[PDB]
RNA sequence: GAUGUCGGCUCAUCACAUCCUGGGGCUGAAGUAGGUCCCAAGGGUGAUGCUGUUCGCCAUUUAAAGUGGUACGCGAGCUGGGUUUAGAACGUCGUGAGACAGUUCGGUCCCUAUCUGCCGUGGGCGCUGGAGAACUGAGGGGGGCUGCUCCUAGUACGAGAGGACCGGAGUGGACGCAUCACUGGUGUUCGGGUUGUCAUGCCAAUGGCACUGCCCGGUAGCUAAAUGCGGAAGAGAUAAGUGCUGAAAGCAUCUAAGCACGAAACUUGCCCCGAGAUGAGUUCUCCCUGACCCUUUAAGGGUCCUGAAGGAACGUUGAAGACGACGACGUUGAUAGGCCGGGUGUGUAAGCGCAGCGAUGCGUUGAGCUAACCGGUACUAAUGAACCGUGAGGCUUAAC
RNA sequence: AAUUCCUUGUCGGGUAAGUUCCGACCUGCACGAAUGGCGUAAUGAUGGCCAGGCUGUCUCCACCCGAGACUCAGUGAAAUU
RNA sequence: CACAGGUGGUCAGGUAGAGAAUACCAAGGCGCUUGAGAGAACUCGGGUGAAGGAACUAGGCAAAAUGGUGCCGUAACUUC
RNA sequence: AGGACCGAACCGACUAAUGUUGAAAAAUUAGCGGAUGACUUGUGGCUGGGGGUGAAAGGCCAAUCAAACCGGGAGAUAGCU
């Protein structure tokens, strides 16, 4: 049910060693637009593979 | 297991689903664009594709099976008199889902539906 | 003997004229390409590697590609070997086909089973459940006690316990070789055979015979 | 599944009569005792059909001797060496097991015209 | 499939109406019994003046469950209710001397060709 | 300043003083069967009526229904019938309050797991240039049960009754593993019937809601009751046992030298895992062979150019899966949806005509629909990029 | 017997098999006549027992539907040490 | 506690229905102040099961089953 | 007519599960009992601690009961920890 003894910074640090976090290292550049966007995803502006597709 | 499943419950039940998607489709139909959730979409298109394909072709039972699947007589009427022409010649596929980023309440992925023409 | 190498089509049946209806798995076992063969002067034993067949030019990694070259045959799905007795002599690039096993009455065939992913004791090991009723707390599919007490103060490693099930190396020995049919490349097994449908099966004359 | 497919083509009878689930047929099935071959005929009204290609069969249900017996017959055995139909049955359903709960005038099927 | 407690008819003329499967004998743990298995009774309904009394235990044949049969072509032989035949508890022999509705060919066994020359049917 | 009581349940695990099956010696062992002792733990070793019961007593099995240890194994797994609170009554004892391992009825079972342990499943690094495969097998694990029938052979044996050893063959039971071809189950994602009520203006046709409203069927998947398969044969070393030659100790004597046999134990053989086997192995293939500067000068650091084999990421996904992982596929493409054709399932849709006063029937019509199925098909989505990963790999000694 | 320790007394019934039950016997450890005896129609969320029906209680589980569990985003405890 | 609990009176429409039961609705009021995915074991709350049918268990606990109206018919016993 | 019967409101609370750091310091869900009565409820009043009140359970008397709560004697006492 709980623990028996006080667990140490130590093993905190240790559980969380794989807690962190990934950055993306990867954003794709629009041909016409040139804004960065995520792969697969439209752009800020609305643009996908280069046409406006929203507006 | 889940071995060669079909259908998203989308943690909702069946009368849920079936409910939200003909409401989801009579907009999708009216709007020829709407935004959801990634996997709410990828769902649309098994449910609204086949009412294109059924609007092909103009006929009372026809019209009566739309309306059974989308109790909207406006909706049915766009089907059958705008749709059905507008997709004569194409085999399927009349939508497309654009991944559209992340929604800010529930970080849900959003995505959005359209028609292929969209008058266009 | 060595094995061939083949893919799980499905299950089906054949009349006997006699009125028996014998359950077959056809596994279609296309040719084998020699690729490779292994001897005690390079390699420590006797094997044969072969591939089988055929593999989108565009995914084969050149390391692959080149593995293939030196052998002279094409990419196939995959590598595996099959050791060689003590008559046995294969050479590298020739193709091995079904017709193997025209004369083999018996046959091990070993695949991937089917993965059933995480289960429970009750299906991973047959535990019987206890009572659904008559007062049972919350402990129906459960699996009840897993040691003794103090004096071993542990769990004996090997318990039974859930986890993961199937989609594991799966071999079933002694079947029946129903029929042997060379211009389609297949073999017709009486009985199940591990796996799929599409997935790729390992047969060999039965062993224990 | 195309080979699983020609296997099985190669293998299906090519005269089995259509019929109906409710029709009345008798059955021909060889009936081996020792070193003698016998035609037996088991004689009844289809209660099902489950048609599968070469894995088709039919329920054809009896009142024997007494009781009820049914066999489900599986259609392109060599066993079974042919099927007649003594009469066509009109019902709406396709299977009919409630059958089972029936007997004697409750039984009756209208024939078909 | 016959077990313990399942209530069988009784195919034959031997006077009892109602038996009750009291042991499926022929294997430790052995679960069921199928067409051509000896099981162990007990008589729960017997006819007035029959040659069996109710209360008694002996053995029986099971000729006819509706589980059924499985022949060898993938076929399948269903009745509409479990039946049996009394035999002596020693001898394993028949106790009537008629036999009712139909039974099947896995009773062909030299062990029950009485069985089959008594049946009205298979 | 709390170490939960019995039995049942669900899981066990070990010992051997072995219940069965296996080997053998002696018999007051003719055979069949025993009795007794020795060796042997590989596997197996009932479900019920009564009672809270272990037990016991039954009634039927079985090859057998072992005996103990394990906090009389097991309540952070379950039960709480009994025991052992507070209510009540009986017999009994006490003047009484009350009491009785006397009885009787009724009577709150908490825990979201930190650590060890265990079943699964990943990340990091290492393994000495990196990579993609394919392996070896050191180690572990799993399995490792038995009935009945037939033949040998009514032969041996026996006075008859009875009835073999040994050697083979075929079918079971329990058990495990795979599977879904069958036979079935389920199938709120498919079709039909039907009740009440509300709506679509209404008729008709439909939808909602009433547990999927109630149901009748049912595709795929999954599954058992369904169907395939398997626990070995063979080795090697032996146990009890039996011997051979053979002295000590002219004889003898299985042992002291030497030589054989001999069991489900042991080691293999069968199957699965497996080089973190840091003792980190092997085999094959693939890729990278530009400069410059500064200092402790060294397996030293930086700069510019370059970035390969591959890998990851992202997307479309999967008979893969909690998540990772794993496998397929990304336009040079069938990876998913859709579409097309088929199959399957339900069973003759709507609309119209006709007959009938009508309900309804009939024809058009086995029609209409049809999910996860099968064959196709780029119609939609799978983007050129980018990211990570480098630039020839230490030293020593031998060999060449 | 809500009472009998011995005691699962004994006998009969009911079951294939019955320490319970039901009917007897009397050998009442230790019933008994308003701290009432004995019976009793009806009645009881009363106690025991036996049938038929009925079924996932079980033989023995299988599948589906939902809510959690699992993952992601926001918030964010506890016993204990 | 913006807590699934407690809190007297009054009004009360339609269609089925004996009904203020219940089903579905009207006027009116709401969708319950975390959501999005996945579709593991196991837990909870349901649905359905072949053959059997109480073998379960302390004990049929739980589940399943029965169910309405008219009419026919109805036992021992009894304080009628 | 009836401490009649069946059955909502209403008043109870026999059983099972769930909950047990709860939605809740006794509830929820599925059944259950009574439901013209010895009924149920509203509003006021009255009874007070060795006292009340009790269709009786050592029940109840503000989540407290073999003697309420609050303040005082009082820093009672404690060969005990």
């Amino acid at each position: 049910a709980v623990q028996q003894n006080k667990p140490t910074r130590s093993k905190r640090g240790m559980r969380r060693s794989h807690d962190a976090l990934t950055a993306v290292t990867s954003l794709s550049v629009d041909k016409t637009s040139g804004e960065k966007h995520l792969r697969h995803h439209i752009t800020a502006d609305g643009y996908y593979r280069g046409r406006k597709v929203i507006a | 297991m889940r071995h060669r499943k079909s259908g998203r419950q989308l943690n909702r039940n069946s009368s849920h689903r079936q409910a939200m998607f003909r409401n989801m489709a009579g907009s999708l139909v009216r709007h020829e664009i709407i935004k959801t959730t990634l996997p709410k979409a990828k769902e649309l298109r098994r449910v609204v594709e086949p009412l294109i394909t059924l609007a092909k072709t103009d006929s009372v039972a026809n019209r009566r099976l739309a309306f059974a699947r989308t109790r909207d007589n406006e909706i049915v009427a766009k089907l059958f008199n705008e749709l059905g022409p507008r997709f004569a010649s194409r085999a399927g596929g009349y939508t497309r889902i654009l991944k559209c980023g992340f929604r800010a309440g529930d970080n849900a992925p959003m995505a959005y539906i359209e028609l292929v023409d969209r008058s266009e | 003997m060595i094995g061939l190498v083949g893919k799980k089509v499905g299950m089906t049946r054949i009349f006997t004229e006699d009125g028996v209806s014998i359950p077959v798995t056809v596994i279609e076992v296309e040719a084998n390409r020699v690729t490779q063969v292994k001897d005690l002067a390079n390699d420590g034993y006797r094997a044969i590697q072969v591939t089988t067949g055929a593999k989108k030019a565009n995914r084969v990694t050149k390391p692959e590609a080149g593995h293939f070259a030196k052998a002279g045959v094409e990419a196939g799905r995959g590598l595996w070997e099959f050791r060689l007795a003590e008559g046995e002599e294969f050479t590298v690039g020739q193709s091995i086909s079904v017709e193997l096993f025209a004369d083999v009455k018996k046959v091990d065939v070993t695949g991937t089973s089917k993965g059933k992913g995480f289960a429970g004791t009750v299906k991973r090991w047959n535990f019987r459940t206890q009572d659904a009723t008559h007062g049972n707390s919350l402990s129906h599919r459960v699996p009840g006690s897993i040691g003794q007490n103090q004096t071993p103060g542990k769990v004996f490693k090997g318990k039974k316990m859930a986890g993961q099930m199937g989609n594991e190396r799966v071999t079933v020995q002694s079947l029946d070789v129903v029929r042997v049919d060379a211009e389609r490349n297949l073999l017709l097994v009486k009985g199940a055979v591990p796996g799929a449908t599409g997935s790729d099966l390992i047969v060999k004359p039965a062993v224990k015979a | 599944s195309n080979i699983i497919k020609q296997l099985e083509q190669e293998q299906m009878k090519q005269d089995v009569p259509s019929f109906r689930p409710g029709d009345t047929v008798e059955v021909k099935v060889w009936v081996v005792e020792g070193s003698k071959k016998r035609l037996q005929a088991f004689e009844g009204v289809v209660i099902a059909i489950r048609n599968r290609g070469l894995h088709s069969a039919f329920t054809v249900r009896k009142i024997s001797n007494g009781e009820g017996v049914e066999r489900v017959f599986q259609t392109h055995s060599p066993v079974v060496d042919s099927i007649s139909v003594k009469r066509r049955g009109a019902v709406r359903k396709a299977k009919l097991y409630y059958l089972r709960e029936r007997t004697g005038k409750a039984a009756r099927i209208k024939e078909r015209l | 499939m016959i077990q313990e407690q399942t209530m069988l008819n009784v195919a034959d003329n031997s006077g009892a109406r109602r038996v009750m499967c009291i042991k499926v004998l022929g294997g430790s743990h052995r679960r069921y019994a199928g067409v051509g298995d000896i099981i162990k009774i007990t008589i729960k309904e017997a006819i007035p003046r029959g040659k069996v009394k109710k209360g008694d235990v002996l053995k029986a044949v099971v000729v006819r469950t509706k589980k059924g049969v499985r022949r060898p072509d993938g076929s399948v032989i269903r009745f509409d209710g479990n039946a049996c035949v009394l035999l002596n508890n020693n001898s394993e022999q028949p106790i009537g001397t008629r036999i009712f509705g139909p039974v099947t060919r896995e009773l062909r066994s030299e062990k029950f060709m009485k069985i089959i020359s008594l049946a009205p049917e298979v």
